[PDB]
């Protein structure tokens, strides 16, 4: 009865205990004590610097197969876990996200050994698309931020759509004088916006709108989740429709789903020849661990549909596929939930869709 | 002001010689690049620092690039892994590196196909860092620019599979020019296969970038006669010129610093516990005895000394073409 | 405060047994339950988190809780604390201390007569009784055949890491005017070990 | 190679104030927290308190309150332990560890330092040596006060019996213990850092 670590820096100490429970849960069911995994794990630690160390220190030093991360915004990492996405990386240590959405991290260039238990916010167009087939759409307007956020939104849409049916629109971040794209955007004769942008870049969006009058009647205005959350609620136009990520600020679901991957990728990577053990420590170790991009790869193809939160696949990148997001409409200053993303289609609710000022419909058919 | 020099036992070093601090340093693993950094900045008020490490770990430019955007402590990659391309520099460090970009490499490459008009070739690379770039860089001069050629497409793989599950891809090449990216340690793999199928003879020519030639002094045996490459390490550019080069530029843009601000910003206290300006403005357009060491926002060199070489027979590599005069390369008129 | 009561304190196993020891909350720790060991004389050392360091295994949950050495070593001989970590104060464990069952030893019996440098100032006659087991022994001073039980000092090894034997170091603490009266000092002893009772005199 | 060491053991009469020190070396010191326990002779094990290290924030036990103190200089990494108003209960080892997570378990212990909190002379030891297939000798250390005392049978070169101490009327007494020597020679070796003294002795028949 060998010993399979498995790392986790997660933002509690309650949360800890979940994730020992997760992992003891997964040693009770098919581990059949042929191989016995182990919960090291650290709370989150505010210095950049010293957050990386920890990983040495605390979880590295104690041979982890794989490492897990939440990330919620208490402090100093740019709300990004880098410093961890870096010291695992430097020995191909699978490190598992679990509350990050940023969609700079599905680059496996800048992160080679990181994935995620949940979608970015650029595959948010993966419910775009399925609306647009709904109401059988064929010509709308992307408005997009100018970053690599923005740019990833606009380029899963139309990688959609190509697999001429958009135009898009582009500004510069942190402007408050964006009236001169939507001039460009009421004359380009569509009335179906999608806008991909940051919470203060979303308000500076919608108010620009609203003196235009392009905040009511014929226009359809279609976003995500940092549209509709914080300032840019406020701000948002009656009758407007984002998404909600379902369980996707849940760290103790992800949690327990994480675990439940990699001790199914951990034992069928028992399954093969050649294995060595991951990296004791840093010091004094200077090349990769020469299991670390094949068990990724495992982790990449592992596919657990009796997950908590849904079925748990991974994309070429390393996201999440099969994340189910809720449809939301603004309706009287309140979030109405008119619609969920199933997964594969999307499901109509009970409730109907309020259009910008005094027209509806609904997600039927 | 004051500053730091960490370089390895490579290419001969023994006594380095404003304060420079030096030392000895082979340990190239992540805790000891962040302590013996921090160590310096705490009890060496260190104002920038030149690194270079005997690895070929990609990943130290990577860490590097990390500990610069905390500690906000130029850092200048010289040698080994800190020199290796990475993707592109965090926009709030002042972390760079001596190195052509991967842009500079191919524009390289084809020069060289273009002199032996070698028109047809083919493309070979794994998901390793760059695979997005280089391809289109590749494919968008070739198919914008007005000549012949035959891409036989993209051959892609993972180094990961079970051997034979590389192969059969690699059967799939019909050219005697192959253009390979990958890691030194992919690139290994890769070519012990490609060997045993015959494509590693003197009738294929294998073109890899910077990236797998690594570090011109250590050379596996997996690597085939005949492999031809652009490399930054120039093993008569020696290591102890390239600090007197790096130094430069860190002096001549902490003088800068004295206009516009009269102040050198101080180090940071220490990394652990609970930056008005940055030199950054003052690295990307330094002069220095005739050689222009600027960088980009980027992070590469913007003049880099990239040079041609060959595997020979012997098992060394050698000098057959220059660039970085300037635009333009200067084969030796064989193959 | 939480009480952590651990019972039995004591356990004599066989080596190559199967050692489980008991740890008992008097609430409920969850799993914030740590196992400590500490060698003779040296500082607890951490042998488990969270329930050679292999040979232990540690189950248990909310306030059972047992450490279990499935091939016990010589080596392991001392004592085992367990630490509620779930609250303020942290609290730690009676303790237990393992000692381990080993092949019947006879001791090795040395008696030695007051320094020269010491009677000279003005008398202890030591006597060494080392590497025996078991550790029940009787010891008896008998001076000119009288026995005496006063200015006896007895101290006692603990149990040896690699031998399992213990040691005894007896003695007799004596004036130099009362040592020069008489000549006859033995050092006997009764061991499991000694049909006869085991003697050494000068 | 994480390292925890003390200061030696101190006697400090009852009233006084003295403070111990944990130096830290092998880990990132603002990564961890710093426990300190007490163990009386042969009592067991006290928790005392648990200190911070990012925050300084001392965190001390109910009974320990008023006159222990959880100092901290980062810069030089160590962790010291300040006790005012030394009562004769006080006389226990002090133990350092540190606290993973920062209020995790206790992977890492230092040496310990004795405390001795009494009043007496503190004289040094008189070694007297001991003499009559086998040979086993004898070296007899008695009557030193405090306890912490150290003995190598031959220049250290010997390890693989030294005894407890006894302690009578404040004054401490122990014993130390092949035939191809046939007394080469052995010499004995004393040594102890409260009296200052480290006489030697030789075995002679
Ligand atoms: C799901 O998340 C919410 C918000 O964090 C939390 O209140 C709730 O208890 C979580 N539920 C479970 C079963 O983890
Ligand atoms: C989504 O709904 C369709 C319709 O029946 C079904 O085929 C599919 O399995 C559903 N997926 C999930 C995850 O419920």
């Amino acid at each position: 009865p060998k010993i399979v670590n498995i790392g986790a820096v997660l933002s509690t100490k309650k949360h800890e205990q979940i994730f020992r429970e997760a992992v003891n849960q997964a040693n009770k069911r098919h581990f059949t004590r042929k191989i016995q995994l182990q919960a090291t794990s650290v709370t989150h630690r505010p210095n950049a610097i010293q957050m990386a160390l920890s990983v040495c220190e605390d979880l590295i030093s104690s041979q982890v197969y794989a490492i897990l991360v939440s990330h919620p915004p208490a402090p100093t990492d740019h709300l990004t876990p880098t410093p961890i996405s870096y010291t695992a990386g430097f020995y191909r240590i699978p490190v598992i996200g679990l509350t990050t959405r940023m969609s700079i991290y599905s680059d496996k260039s800048i992160h080679l050994s990181f994935l995620r238990t949940v979608p970015p916010y650029s595959h948010q167009a993966l419910v775009w698309f399925e609306m647009m087939r709904l109401f059988n759409w064929n010509h709308v307007i992307l408005i997009v931020s100018d970053d690599h956020e923005g740019r990833a939104a606009q380029k899963k849409l139309e990688t959609l759509l190509e697999g001429k049916a958009d135009k898009v629109l582009q500004f510069e971040p942190g402007t408050k004088n964006l009236t001169a794209l939507l001039l460009e955007a009421k004359e380009l004769e569509a009335r179906v916006i999608i806008l991909s942008a940051s919470e203060d870049d979303a308000t500076a969006v919608y108010k620009s709108a609203a003196m235009l009058d392009m905040t009511g009647a014929g226009y359809v205005w279609l976003v995500g989740e940092r549209e509709i959350s914080g300032s840019a609620l406020r701000y948002a136009p009656d009758g407007i429709i984002g998404l909600q990520l379902i369980n996707g600020k849940n760290e103790s679901a992800h949690i327990s789903d994480a675990v439940a991957v990699v001790a199914q990728a951990i034992h069928e990577l028992f399954e093969m020849e050649n294995i060595t053990d991951p990296p004791r420590g840093c010091v004094g170790n200077t090349n990769i661990w020469k299991t670390g991009p094949l068990f990724k790869r495992v982790l990449m193809s592992s596919k657990y549909p009796d997950g908590v939160t849904g079925r748990i696949e991974f994309n070429e990148d390393g996201d999440r596929k099969f994340a189910q997001y809720s449809i939301m409409n603004l309706q009287n200053r309140k979030l109405v939930q008119v619609g969920i993303f199933n997964g594969s289609y999307i499901i109509q609710n009970d409730r109907k869709i309020i259009w910008p000022g005094g027209e509806t419909e609904g997600t039927l058919v | 002001l004051n500053i730091a020099v960490l370089l390895g036992h490579s290419h001969d070093v023994t006594e380095r010689e404003v304060n420079v601090v030096a030392l000895l340093m082979n340990r190239t693993d992540p805790k000891s690049l962040i302590t013996h950094v921090c160590d310096l900045m705490s009890g060496a008020r260190i104002h920038g620092l030149v690194f270079g490490d005997d690895t070929d770990q990609e990943a130290v430019a990577q860490m590097l690039d990390f500990i610069s955007s905390q500690t906000f402590i130029p850092i200048l990659g010289i040698h080994g892994g800190a020199s290796m391309i990475m993707a592109d520099k965090d926009p709030t460090s002042t972390f760079f590196q001596f190195g052509a970009s991967i842009q500079q490499q191919a524009t390289v490459m084809l020069k060289i196909m273009q002199d032996y008009d070698w028109h047809v070739f083919s493309l070979v690379t794994t998901i390793f860092p760059g695979y997005r770039d280089f391809i289109s860089f590749i494919k968008t001069t070739v198919d914008n620019s007005f000549v012949g050629w035959d891409m036989q497409n993209v051959i892609t793989l993972d180094t990961s599979f079970e051997d034979a599950k590389t192969q059969v891809q690699l059967k799939k090449i019909h050219s005697s020019v192959i253009l390979l990216y990958c890691s030194k340690d992919e690139a290994v793999l890769i070519l012990s296969e490609a060997r045993s199928l015959g494509l590693t003879g003197y009738d294929f020519f294998w073109i890899v970038p910077s990236l797998v030639s690594g570090n011109t002094e250590l050379i596996p045996k997996e690597f085939p006669s005949g492999l031809i490459s652009v490399s930054y390490d120039d093993w008569d550019y020696s290591l102890e010129a390239r600090v007197r080069d790096g130094l430069g530029i860190l002096t001549t843009a902490a003088s800068s610093m004295l206009e516009k601000f009269s102040y050198i910003p101080e180090a940071k206290a220490s990394c652990y516990g609970q930056p008005l300006h940055t030199l950054h403005q003052f690295m990307v357009n330094v002069t220095w005895d005739g050689k222009d060491l600027s960088f980009t926002e980027e992070g590469y060199q913007v003049h880099p000394r990239l040079v041609v070489i060959v595997l020979n027979k012997d098992r060394e590599w050698e000098k057959v073409g220059k660039w970085e005069n300037q635009t333009l390369s200067l084969r030796h008129a064989v193959w | 405060d939480i009480v952590m009561t651990q019972a039995p304190a004591t356990l004599s196993v066989t080596p190559g047994d199967r050692v489980s020891l008991s740890c008992r909350a008097s609430q409920s720790i969850a799993d914030y339950l740590y196992w400590y060991q500490q060698k003779s004389h040296e500082s607890p050392r951490l042998l488990l988190k969270y329930a050679i360091p292999s040979r232990f295994s540690g189950s248990g949950s909310g306030s059972d809780f047992t450490l279990t050495i499935n091939s016990v070593e010589p080596e392991d001989v001392g004592m085992y604390y367990c630490q509620n970590g779930h609250s303020f104060p942290r609290t730690f464990g009676g303790g237990t201390k393992l000692e381990i069952k080993r092949a019947d030893a006879a001791p090795t019996v040395s008696i030695f007569p007051p320094s020269s440098e010491q009677l000279a100032a003005g008398a202890s006659v030591v006597c060494f009784l080392n590497n025996f087991y078991p550790k029940d022994i009787n010891v008896k001073w008998k001076i000119d055949g009288s026995e005496r039980q006063n200015g006896v000092l007895n101290s006692w090894t603990d149990q040896d890491s690699k031998d399992s034997t213990y040691s005894m170091s007896s003695t007799l603490t004596l004036t130099k005017d009362e040592y020069e009266r008489h000549n006859s000092y033995t050092c006997e002893a009764t061991h499991k070990t000694s049909t006869s009772p085991i003697v050494k005199s000068f | 190679e994480v390292k925890l060491v003390e200061s030696g053991p101190e006697l400090k009469k009852p009233g006084e104030t003295v403070k111990i020190s944990c130096k830290a070396s092998g880990f990132t010191f603002t990564n961890y927290g710093m426990n300190w326990v007490k163990q009386a002779p042969g009592k067991g094990l006290k928790w005392m308190g648990w200190i911070n290290i990012y925050t300084g924030e001392p965190t001390y036990a109910d009974d320990f309150k008023g006159r222990f103190a959880f100092s901290l200089e980062t810069s030089a990494s160590t962790a010291y332990l300040q006790i005012n108003n030394l009562k004769n209960e006080d006389t226990a080892t002090y133990f350092c560890a540190r606290g993973y997570d920062y209020e995790g378990y206790f992977d890492y212990w230092g040496q310990g330092t004795t405390l001795t909190v009494s009043s007496a002379k503190t004289t040094p030891p008189s070694v007297y040596p001991l003499a009559p297939s086998m040979v086993t000798l004898g070296c007899l250390v008695k009557g030193y006060f405090p306890e912490p005392v150290t003995v190598t049978w031959n220049s250290g070169s010997l390890s693989s019996h030294t005894f407890p101490a006894v302690l009578q009327s404040d004054l401490y007494t122990l014993s130390s213990s092949p035939s191809s020597t046939w007394p080469e020679t052995v010499t004995c070796n004393v040594a102890h850092p409260a009296s200052s003294t480290k006489v030697d002795k030789k075995i002679v028949p």
